[PDB]
DNA sequence: CACAGTGATGCAAA
DNA sequence: CACAGTGATACAGCC
DNA sequence: TTTGCATCACTGTG
DNA sequence: GGCTGTATCACTGTG
């Protein structure tokens, strides 16, 4: 694993922490930007190019048929397969949340060219409640394709909301949700297993499991190192979903989660503690019925990394994570984070 | 002997601070023997029933998602706004009012101007129909505000504020509405109520929404609703209407949804291109409104007729985002007399290097015509260079005085003829857009507008085609298009202008260096406090107890 | 009913201005129906007994070049400069009290104090004997201070200040010398008393001096003379020493004759070059005096015995301008401790990058360092940065606790002895240049202060090599060198600190605004009234009356 | 007369208002800089290099037996003819008049750098007081030279002198002086049509004669429109000096003075009121007895000369003036002046 | 070791 | 047509 | 019950 | 006659 320090060009006060990054056949996309799309990128959606360590942020522009989505602060995505990527939720910068699906495409490309293709599907039946901070994965059984989506945070609902307390948050509910993309539908269910709430963890997909490990509970308070599967059947008659919790899991929120080989992770960074910071790397394997987590080297973190208080990222999808540091010189001046990149 | 509200009144009013009154009273103590002058705490004792959440007062219908308590007075700005290192980084400190219990506060220190305007009009003075509250809504941004050293964010050198201010107070009487209060000086510091203190940048919109929501929630609750609150004796109802037309330009673009200063479509009010504009000049009609900018939004993100960027940026007229303020579309007469200023400052330039038969220039000739044009200003108006433009300057600036010093580096004597022209159709214009009763103080004026606006366009496209041939200024086309309509909408504008909020700054700034805690966790708070004193009625009567 | 000079004390010790103090009288009078303040008219008329211009005094012999009137107040600053078309142009504006009667007045204001003082060391009140006082003097020069409109010259948006203070007074009674007055709060701005307020660049060498030489004139007249006063019905006699010490090295150096900025020569009292300053550190005496610089300054001019350029500069040792006020010898307790905060800062950014052992690198890594450094000094010692260093970020600073917190960014454990062990020994030698009075505040500091220079010095010359081989800074120099010899000579070096000025630069910000007339052909005199009054023993003594 | 503007470099700052320009075979050099002589140019004085409509000054050395002149900013100085340059009197930076006569030559030039002297001439007999704004030029007659010395400005005397009126300044007596440089010896004349003094006139000097015409008397605060003619006659035995008015002078007070051609000097610039600027140009033709003063083209002014309230400049030495007007805009800024050259054909 | 505030809070004194 | 100062001066009014 | 004074982390002029 | 109140002058600052 080696790190490597990136400069930025000419929008890098378009990065703000909860920006979600693309992967399509190689090429790399930016989406999530800080304020309302300006008249240079009206479609929100730049270009991600890094060459000889260098960042470069190129607008692209949607097709006809295309929705103009909000800039979202805190999505939940998942690659879906021709290779789409379906978002849901986030938080747009009026602060308000959104509850629609978002499904990006690539239309035509041309020579470094992209034109991407946004379509809205609308939910019907037990939809999920607006939330920020949840986790969208796909599973595979029997030949049949569904989503899978877990809680999150959102608002007090609108009979017990008082302005005084307008911007709290409490977690949702622990249910999980099957999403029919074909349909556009959804079904809930509520497992006995889980009983509390998470937030910001991470899910990795399986065939037809999805694992649930870390997370932050507002509840209680704490980061709990618990890990779950969860195993959907689709026969033809109505879905069936188990869940089941395995020993092994580790206690960290907001992590990075990248697949370097097959059938292989990489969990990087994340928090341990409000003021601890998780500076170790996990790898995880995954095999037909078990998998084992375990601690990778850790990477020579620079000084100003070890001493920073938060910091953000997200994943390019070859092996490498994009992930900032914020650099406390925002007085009359404007470089404002420290952007590096990591290989694994 | 001096009673604590006359003392508190002297001290929030002479510009006073705590530390000061205490050496004041004890010199004075000490040298006459008697207690002339009350105590600080007697002081502080009498100021609880001045600030807000200590009336009781009931809403009827009860507010939406707004506490139903009649005793909360200074609440974190954040309102709730989650600070874990999980989410959103939040680098802000604010602090603010309830919108509901700054009007009942407001309203109860102009409870003594409301009896005696309704017994100055004739009516009984026990009546408790229902009265309707014009109330006034500013905010600001302001700069270089120097941050200060200890625990806390890594708070931006900025500083928002909001703030309220009541215009009139009507009641029902028959077939007519008549007027119990109506205020003297609109866009004087002293009644401007302050009601939000946040210190975040103006451009950054997520914070900029975090902390505003709830205000405007409440606000919206509020809109239909009644109050019902006991006022000496009876208990009587009121009503609101709000109007923010304190906003400028960029934060009207900004909260309003629509796109960056610099753009195709320049008018707040309608929807008409640049070069549209430059072609017309004249004829222009008001045509946007909060619920067509929502709408517009909601078009712009659907794309249900399957354009292009293009095609739907036109579709959809420059709203690229989603409004979260409701602003009436009106004119700052403040920014509009400097943007005015500006472009006059700008045209004097361009004429005493006679552009209009010398197309082209060189970069280091503009600079040697604007530093002719600088030392002549101070030779002859006495005004020196500035770097921004200010009120004063403008003020200064578009007299003929000015006119007839420039000319002297004009060679020709038809450019003179022309300039000289142009100042006096602009002096011609300004009082309508400036007065707080143009009906009344300038009706020949007003009705002689829509042919002197006429006339100045015809002027600027003949004799300035050089400057303004398929680009027009916006602030010159909003008065020579839309200041007759505004003007049969509302009443007045210059009464409604950012006057207010700009010199509650300047108090602002005086508050924050030496009459507030200097710690980075007090400040806003004691801010805050000492404003909504100073702008308090009930006070200011006492320091007019002279005359009486 | 509270008597006008109350009143006065009251209105001018609260910053208040006419027009509130008119508002709180007229409200006071409607309300009580008494007159319980005085009016406006009352409190002006107070006011002339306190400002210079009211008693009555002689010379003996008469001052030089002086006038023997004795009710002269704010006269103009320029002197009968030639504003004619065809002399050399004048773009400011001065306003100043004659330096004799301004000192009479600040005598005058002082009278109780010198009685109870004379009446506190059992010595008669009514001693005529000859005073002995000496006066402190400071010029600073201000920025960013913002031209106004109006008809007048173009002033710049800079000011000069000159001020003055009273420190000690003496009294030989038999064959020693007892003190009847010593001032408690020296760096205070409550006696900082003004002397001459000026719009004009402090490096405007023709203007400066165009200005400040009736002062100087004044003040060498007075220097060999005797002052008769009248005090408590008794004539007084009084002799001045006055001592220059405000000055910062910029000015000192700009008004010395000596070169100005960097340069070979780096000290403003000894001969020493910078190369030689680093080699020694330690060993060296002071040799500066203004006689001396204008010694200097003639053998540069008539270059006696033809030398080349270097040579003669090597002669004249850097004195290429001649002199025209005299400052004694002395270090800034104030300057001082910023340059060494900001040679600290700038140690601690190069630790942190391990410039010892890489010795070249970026400028995008100085700059990584600097703000790794300026985001764990907010984390810790709760210090945001700043464009240039100030007091309160240098007591900050120069703390052990910056130095731990700054210790967990330097890997090298070696590094951390040698710069706890750089900032005890500079913390062991601040308060000797720092207390008010050495000998009775910190006698053991005082008296192992050659070691501790010795121990700083080698620990420069050895651990920190890297950036002090060949070059050192001029505060360093001075504070390794020469404070066990200014302190022997003088008694303090907190006491003779700009502090003062300062802190009344401070005032004149606030009043220039709200406490004077908006136009530029009364402002000045405006501010230097108040601040005369401001800074007056007599109504500050009305505010403790309490206790 | 052709006017073109002129940019300058980084030693902008450096020109002040009273500098002087000298010329030596055909280089000019600039002296009378703002402010103390600074680590770069010690000696104070400059290469005034004009090439393609742009200034540049670089330093020049002096030599070993020089003295390092302090910088005058009023002087009054003369040429001498190998040729070298008197100065006298000026103001120092420290505002205080000087009595010293330095003369200035040019000891060594290999290419384009010349080493300077400045010798210091000692006065002795009736010395004339400290001023500024004086004239002094050099006669030639039956093959000796001497100098005449006329009238300044100057501080009141030591016995008169009050630090209230500190910087007050007073018109000198309206005597002439004549000066050796040989023996460096002055002799003071009382000249009865001499009766009012003056300041910042213009002085010619031809063969035998020197033609005083302008100037500034602060007693009455008028500028008098009167041409004088000395002439000096230098016998064996003690000098004579007479004095003669003659019609057709005209008021100006600080003018810029240069020489076309043989016998033919152009004058320019000046002030002819206090809020009036003379913006007329006059020609001086010179003759064996006669003189004639006439009016010249005015040259075409620019926008920013015009309405400028002060001027200055000095003479290049052939046929060229260089002038500058102040800018006002100084805050923030490093060009306070704006330099215009003038060539007269 | 600059010094006079900046205001609310809490406890001792009358 | 911003508005509440910024202070000294001069003149009218009141005790 | 009503006054008076010390305490807390900070300011500004550099 | 002395004391007191008020208008006037060219400017400020927040934009
Ligand atoms: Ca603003
Ligand atoms: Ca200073
Ligand atoms: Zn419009
Ligand atoms: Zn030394």
């Amino acid at each position: 694993m080696s790190l490597q320090m990136v400069t930025v060009g000419h929008n890098i006060a378009l990065i703000q922490p909860g920006f979600s990054l693309m992967n399509f056949d190689g090429q790399v996309f930016f989406f999530g930007q800080k304020g309302w799309p300006k008249r240079s990128c009206p479609t929100g959606v730049f270009h991600f190019d890094i060459k000889q360590n260098h960042l470069k942020l190129k607008p692209a522009i949607f097709s006809k048929d295309s929705c103009y989505l909000p800039p979202l602060r805190y999505p939940a995505t998942c690659s879906y397969k021709k290779h789409q990527y379906i978002i849901h939720g986030g938080k747009t910068p009026n602060n308000e949340l959104s509850d629609k699906i978002y499904i990006m495409s690539v239309a035509c490309k041309n020579n470094k060219k992209v034109t991407f293709r946004c379509t809205e599907k609308d939910l019907v039946g037990d939809v999920p409640e607006p939330r920020y901070g949840h986790s969208i994965d796909v599973v595979y059984s029997r030949g049949k394709s569904m989503g899978v989506l877990f809680g999150g945070r959102s608002y007090m609902p609108s009979t017990q909301r008082t302005t005084e307390k307008w911007n709290s948050v409490a977690d949702c509910l622990p249910h999980v949700f099957l999403i029919d993309f074909e349909f556009g539908c959804a079904t809930s269910y509520i497992l006995p297993e889980l009983q509390d709430g998470l937030s910001f963890h991470v899910s990795i997909a399986r065939n037809d499991t999805v694992y649930i490990l870390g997370g932050h509970s507002l509840a209680s308070n704490i980061r709990p190192a618990n890990l779950y599967r969860i195993r959907v059947d689709l026969p033809l008659g109505t879905p069936a979903v188990n869940c089941t919790v395995l020993p092994g899991g580790i206690s960290v929120s907001s992590a990075i989660l990248t697949q370097t080989n097959n059938d292989e992770f990489v969990i990087v960074g994340g928090y341990q503690l409000e003021n601890q910071k998780r500076m170790v790397c996990s790898l995880v394997s995954l095999g037909d019925n078990t998998i084992e987590i375990s601690e990778m080297e850790t990477p020579d973190w620079t000084s100003d990394i070890k001493h920073s208080k938060i910091w953000f990222g997200s994943n390019m999808g070859n092996g490498t994570i994009f992930l900032g540091i914020p650099g406390d010189n925002k007085q009359a001046m404007s470089e404002a984070f420290y952007f590096y990149t990591l290989r694994c | 002997g001096l009673q604590p509200a006359v003392c508190l009144a002297i001290r929030v009013n002479t510009f006073l601070s705590c530390s000061q009154y205490h050496k004041m009273y004890r010199t004075v103590k000490a040298i006459t023997g008697r207690q002339i002058f009350q105590p600080l705490h007697a002081l502080r004792n009498a100021e609880k029933v001045l600030l807000p959440g200590y009336h009781p007062f009931e809403w009827q219908p009860p507010l939406k998602n707004v506490s139903s308590r009649t005793d909360v007075g200074i609440i974190d700005g954040l309102s709730g706004l989650a600070s874990s290192v999980d989410e959103y980084p939040v680098d802000t400190i604010a602090k603010r009012f309830r919108y509901d219990s700054a009007l009942v506060s407001a309203l109860m220190d102009m409870e003594e101007d409301i009896l005696e305007g309704m017994r100055s009009q004739d009516l009984d003075d026990y009546l408790n129909g229902p009265f309707t509250v014009v109330v006034k809504e500013s905010c600001d941004g302001m700069g270089d505000v120097s941050e200060k050293h200890g625990s806390g964010p890594a708070v931006p050198e900025k500083a928002v504020r909001f703030s309220f201010t009541v215009m009139r107070i009507t009641i029902e009487h028959g077939s007519q509405n008549v007027k119990v209060f109506e205020e003297p000086k609109p866009n004087s510091e002293l009644c401007c109520k302050p009601l939000c203190l946040m210190l975040a940048d103006e451009s950054d919109h997520e914070t900029l929404t975090a902390i505003l929501s709830p205000l405007i929630a409440e606000r919206e609750a509020m809109k239909s609703s009644e109050l019902t609150l006991e006022m000496g004796g009876i208990p009587r109802t009121f009503k609101f209407i709000f109007r923010g037309t304190g906003y400028d330009e960029k934060l009207v673009r900004e909260v309003e949804g629509l796109e960056a200063s610099g753009s195709v479509y320049i008018c707040t009010l309608c929807d008409t291109t640049r070069l549209e504009a430059s072609q017309n000049l004249v004829f222009h009609s008001i045509t946007r409104s909060h619920a067509e900018n929502l709408q517009r939004y909601e078009v712009w993100r659907s794309n249900p007729y399957h354009e292009s960027v293009e095609e739907l940026r036109d579709r959809v007229k420059g709203v690229s985002a989603k409004p979260f303020i409701e602003t009436v579309p009106s004119i700052d007469a403040l920014h509009c007399d400097i943007g005015n200023a500006a472009e006059f400052y700008k045209i004097f330039q361009l004429e005493i290097g006679e552009v209009y038969k010398h197309p082209n220039a060189s970069k280091e000739e503009r600079k040697r015509w604007q530093a002719t044009l600088d030392k002549h200003l101070r030779k002859r108006m006495n005004l020196k260079p500035i770097m921004r433009m200010n009120g004063n300057f403008a003020r200064k600036l578009m007299t003929q005085e000015t006119v007839d010093a420039v000319c002297e580096l004009i060679p020709s004597e038809e450019r003179h003829e022309a300039l000289r022209e142009l100042m006096d159709l602009y002096l011609k214009m300004k009082p309508v857009w400036r007065s707080s009763c143009p009906a009344k103080e300038c009706p020949e004026s007003l009705c002689q507008y829509s042919f002197n606006s006429q006339r100045f366009a015809e002027l600027l496209s003949t004799k300035f085609k050089y400057r303004y041939e398929g680009k027009i200024t916006n602030y010159f086309h909003k008065t020579l298009a839309h200041v007759p309509e505004i003007i049969e909408r509302d009443g007045s504008i210059g009464a409604w202008a950012s006057e207010g909020n700009e010199s509650g700054n300047k108090l602002f700034r005086r508050f924050r260096k030496m009459n507030a805690r200097q710690s980075k966790c007090y400040e806003m708070e004691d801010v805050l406090k000492h404003h909504w004193l100073y702008t308090s009625k009930y006070l200011q009567k006492f320091m007019n107890a002279h005359n009486a």
